[PDB]
């Protein structure tokens, strides 16, 4: 599914991402926006051996399980399978959990370079939230 | 820091009847709030997460509703397994937070 | 199936510190993150803090920094200390996963003089 870009800010602030642990909404949809392309089925596989799952790239060797990534540590003991859906759910309550280490938002690299130090909060306006 | 405020306090009720709990959060949270169940001499017990999402494992006449401040849990026709006290927590902002607890007493 | 388990002194002095451990049996420690929740005598809830996999820990204010998590990955354990307490620190002490699935049976310290 490809989300439109206030279509998404009013689903991930439905999904409670409005301000959660000091990180405000347009975080969250930039983040989308440089690591998917608001794309729920995109996929990339890394020089690692691990694979990014999903509308917010999540990886295969620390958070979900994808059966072919070498240490493997399902933190959000989730398959990858799993956060490639339309329904952003799971793939909102695993980043909920990674952004609850101390690296924050960190852990996504588009984010760190695209979105960190920009006006985030222009992700979402012009938007019916 | 978010205060979570449980009402009421008490509940008492007869087995089968239909009871609803209240957990009210002084800021907005969003979908950031979770139930628990403890029995007497006994851990605590997750019921639900993120406001409704229900877990394996639980008896399905639990369910939450509710967004940004106002939350609730019902239970339809309670039965003598579910009295005990019953907890809201929020994990929206450091430090987590507890509401004071409602107790589910047998009437 | 995961399993939870909580030891140390049941009666310390105060000003010691109090130090529990929490053993984890059936999963790795390295996959998930870990917490720390206690309960004071009129069902009061406070959470303590929790180490997160790489290592960061988040404590609660309430606490005067007081106290540190650590844990040991070759044990499967991890641990609580809490320094100077006081009568105030008297509660019931549970370890537990960060999302609140796993709870071990908690253990009940006493701060008393002797």
């Amino acid at each position: 599914k490809v989300f439109g870009r206030c279509e998404l800010a009013a689903a991930m602030k439905r999904h409670g991402l409005d301000n959660y642990r000091g990180y405000s909404l347009g975080n969250w949809v930039c983040a989308a926006k440089f690591e998917s392309n608001f794309n729920t089925q995109a996929t990339n596989r890394n020089t690692d051996g691990s694979t990014d799952y999903g509308i917010l790239q999540i990886n295969s060797r620390w958070w979900c399980n994808d059966g072919r990534t070498p240490g493997s540590r399902n933190l959000c003991n989730i398959p990858c399978s799993a956060l490639l859906s339309s329904d952003i759910t799971a793939s909102v309550n695993c980043a909920k959990k990674i952004v609850s280490d101390g690296n924050g938002m960190n852990a996504w690299v588009a984010w760190r370079n695209r979105c960190k130090g920009t006006d985030v909060q222009a992700w979402i306006r012009g938007c019916r939230l | 820091d978010i205060v979570l405020t449980q009402s009421p306090a008490t509940l008492s009720v007869t087995p089968g009847n239909s009871v609803s709990l209240s957990c009210r959060a002084s800021q907005s949270i969003g979908n950031n709030l979770h139930w628990y169940q403890q029995k007497s001499h006994e851990s605590p017990r997750l019921l639900i997460k993120y406001a409704s999402q229900s877990i394996s494992g639980i008896p399905s006449r639990f369910s939450g509703s509710g967004s940004g401040t106002d939350f609730t849990l019902s239970i339809n026709s309670v039965e003598t397994e579910d009295f005990g006290m019953y907890f809201c927590q929020q994990s929206n902002s450091w430090p987590y937070t507890f509401g004071g607890g409602t107790k589910l007493e047998i009437k | 199936d995961v399993q939870l388990q909580e030891s140390g002194p049941s009666l310390v002095k105060p000003s010691q510190t109090l130090s529990l451990t929490c053993s984890v049996t059936g999963d790795s420690i390295t996959s998930d993150y870990w917490s720390w929740i206690r309960k004071f005598p009129g069902n009061r809830l406070e959470y303590m803090g929790y180490v997160s996999y790489s290592g960061s820990t988040y404590y609660n204010p309430s606490l005067k920094s007081r106290i540190s998590i650590t844990r040991d990955t070759s044990k499967n354990q991890y641990y609580l200390d809490l320094n100077s307490v006081t009568t105030e620190d008297t509660a019931t002490y549970y370890c537990a996963n960060w999302a609140g699935d796993y709870w071990g049976q908690g253990t009940l310290v006493t701060v008393s003089a002797a």
